[PDB]
């Protein structure tokens, strides 16, 4: 029925700028709804009936449109605005949601605090052997990270996780895990993380050796 | 203040069934419609169904009709989604929700949402987590402040709850999103603290996996040899 | 019928808008089923 598409998908702004995000419809509709959402929690109503501010919501926000053209706009974006935003109509049944635009916030480059940890005595205990690197509060989101055993030989069998732009730093942050057998963890001395981020011109590196305290 | 407390989500084999239930308080339950709305794991938002008030006319989304039944017990301020014949694309976060407050309502908008309840539909056997604590090897000593973690590894299905010193520590915690592997999830979580608090004070990561009820506290102890 | 005084008589897919002033109620449906 009244399928909504939202533009763009990912909009990027530095704190200070106005940004506008738009929501088209297959046909007429007399009212649009906007909800703001951030990870871990469920959509919060942001804008009610095309253009009322759901109580709580900063007067830097605004909405309008009509017919098949609607949008939401921020006068001057902040950092606590990094979030996904969604449009929603119920002029015509059923009701539909747009696939939602995601604001990300620009900031000066910041460089990863990287820290590594060896598998744990327990883990070892049980036959698993897992190594982990934390890479924390960087920008921009473009990092990548290489796993090096003994003599820098690369490996796969690895798992990566990122957070969302922190709402206060405007940073990003990321966890990497290597998972091999206990044997194979024992049978090789030295362990290394290689993280290659805009800020250093050569791979940031943490590492340790397997006969250690 | 309004509140809408969803529950009884969880895991279920393809074809099975489940009865989600949402607890409403803070208002006159029977002066409002209720709605179930869900969010697929690709973050797509679908309205699923609407039960009226007074007379109780129920309306469904197509892809779902005569498998789910919405309902209300007005006598217990309570909303239900009976789900039969489950397909895997029904896997999602289910939100019960209702129109807004007076001046900001009556428009087809969803003015208060429950907190979500996770529905998983799959063949895979529900396994509990393994919590290991990540503590430093050699040096990586006084940067003035240090970084520890729990590695929450092994489990199915989502969700879990990692928490540090039982919520006393939130300042400078990063919790990474689960990553699915072969039918099983891992999760990691770091905390930063001033090297005076450690090991001199004590740091514990409290993870809960309600689907097996695990509730474990890993104390992060300095490393022995 | 798209407005009424008995809310229920409205058989609206979403919650009808209440339009009350001083003494004066009326309810109006804003959601249309084609």
């Amino acid at each position: 029925q009244s399928v909504l598409s939202q533009s763009p998908a990912i909009l990027s702004a530095s704190p200070g700028e106005k940004v506008t995000m738009t929501c088209r419809a297959r046909s007429s509709v007399s009212y649009m709804h906007w909800y703001q959402q951030k990870s871990g929690s469920s959509p919060k109503p942001w804008i009610h009936a095309t253009s009322n501010l759901a109580s709580g919501v900063p007067a830097r926000f605004s909405g309008s449109g009509s017919g098949t053209s609607y949008s939401l706009t921020i006068s001057r974006v902040e950092a606590e605005d990094a979030a996904t935003y969604y449009c929603q109509q119920w002029s015509s049944h059923p009701p539909t949601f747009g696939s939602g635009t995601k604001l990300e916030i620009k900031r000066a480059d910041a460089a990863p605090t990287v820290s590594i940890f060896p598998p744990s005595s327990e883990q070892l205990t049980s036959g698993g052997a897992s190594v982990v690197c934390f890479l924390n509060n960087f920008y921009p989101k473009d990092i990548n990270v290489k796993w090096k055993i003994d003599g820098s030989e690369r490996q796969n069998g690895v798992l990566n996780s990122w957070t969302d732009q922190d709402s206060k730093d405007s940073t990003y942050s990321m966890s990497s895990t290597l998972t091999l057998t206990k044997d194979e963890y024992e049978r090789h001395n030295s362990y290394t993380c290689e993280a290659t981020h805009k800020t250093s011109t050569s791979p940031i590196v943490k590492s340790f050796n397997r006969n250690e305290c | 203040e309004v509140q809408l407390v969803e529950s009884g989500g969880g895991l279920v084999k393809p074809g099975g069934s489940l009865k989600l239930s949402c607890a409403a308080s803070g208002f006159i339950f029977s002066d409002y419609y209720m709605y179930w709305v869900r969010q697929t794991p690709e973050k797509r938002l679908e309205w699923v169904a609407t039960i009226s008030d007074g007379n109780s006319y129920t309306y469904y989304v197509d892809s779902v009709k005569g498998r789910f039944t919405i309902s209300r017990d007005n006598a217990k301020n309570n909303l239900y989604l009976q789900m039969s014949s489950l397909k895997s694309e029904d896997t999602a976060i289910y939100y019960c929700a209702r129109d807004g407050p007076t001046d900001s309502s009556g428009y087809g908008g969803f003015g208060y949402w429950g907190q979500g309840t996770l529905v998983t539909v799959s063949e895979a056997k529900t396994t509990p987590p393994s919590v290991y604590p990540l503590a430093p090897g050699s040096a990586a000593q006084t940067n003035s402040m240090v970084t520890l973690g729990c590695l929450v590894k092994g489990y199915f299905p989502e969700p879990v709850t990692v928490t540090w010193n039982s919520g006393s520590l939130s300042s400078g915690v990063h919790t990474f999103p689960a990553v699915l592997q072969s039918d099983l999830y891992t999760l990691s979580s770091s905390v930063t603290v001033p090297s005076s608090p450690r090991p001199s004070e004590t740091v514990t990561c409290n993870v809960a996996h309600p689907a097996s009820s695990t509730k474990v506290d890993k104390k992060i102890v300095p490393r022995d040899c | 019928i798209f407005i009424s005084d008995d809310k229920d008589s409205l058989k609206c897919p979403c919650d009808p808008e209440m339009v009350s002033q001083s003494t004066c109620r009326f309810f109006v449906c804003k959601c249309v089923e084609r």
